[PDB]
């Protein structure tokens, strides 16, 4: 009974999110050492100390879609693993989302959306896993509603954290009927 | 510092 709104994984990349400040903030990479190709949004600024980067999905049409559920994917390395980045660098990262009836197409303005939650892992990556491609995948589902207008976005700000993004899966539930 | 191993562009 679930309707899929959006698929970051499932999507190849051709997707077109919008990230700001455009280049050295998140930024869209792919793995290929795996049966299936892996496609990512990543950041890793964790040393300067004042970052406040950007990603913004497309826009989504709601549709018959009231209460949508949101499930992250996503890698976080720890921060003891950079020397010196006790005050830089940072473990969590925060979702947020806007409704709009209009696509606002490059017109990013932060100020229209709405915080979700602060994302934190279950699991960090320490330097040795990382260095043996074993990384930690953690899973963090968050749910908005009632939606009421024509469409919506999901953004995410990274603020000085060495995350990476796989998966993005908005569905919804269709109603339910008495058979 | 990467945060994904062997990732690469797009
Ligand atoms: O394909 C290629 C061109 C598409 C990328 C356009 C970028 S996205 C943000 C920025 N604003 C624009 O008016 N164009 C660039």
């Amino acid at each position: 009974g679930e309707v899929v709104l959006l698929d970051f994984a499932a999507a190849g990349g051709e997707l077109g999110w919008l990230t700001h400040p455009y280049g050295k903030g998140w930024d869209l990479m792919q793995n290929i050492m795996n049966d299936m190709p892996i496609y990512m949004y990543s950041v890793c600024n964790v040393m300067s100390g004042d970052q406040d980067n950007w990603l913004r999905t497309n826009w989504v049409y709601r549709g018959e879609a009231e209460r949508i559920f949101i499930e992250l994917k996503f890698t976080v390395r720890d921060c003891n693993s950079f020397p010196g980045g006790a005050s830089s660098c940072k473990e969590t990262f925060n979702l947020y989302y806007a409704e709009s009836d209009l696509d606002y197409g490059t017109n990013f303005q932060k100020r229209l959306f709405t915080k979700i939650d602060t994302i934190a892992p279950d699991e960090i990556t320490v330097s040795s896993d990382f260095e043996a491609r074993h990384v930690k995948l953690n899973v963090e589902e968050r749910s908005v509603g009632p939606l009421t207008r024509k469409g919506f976005y999901l953004a995410f700000q990274d603020i000085g954290a060495c995350v990476a993004l796989l998966s993005v899966r908005v569905y919804y539930k269709k109603a339910h009927h008495h058979h | 510092y990467s945060a994904y191993p062997d990732s690469v562009p797009m």
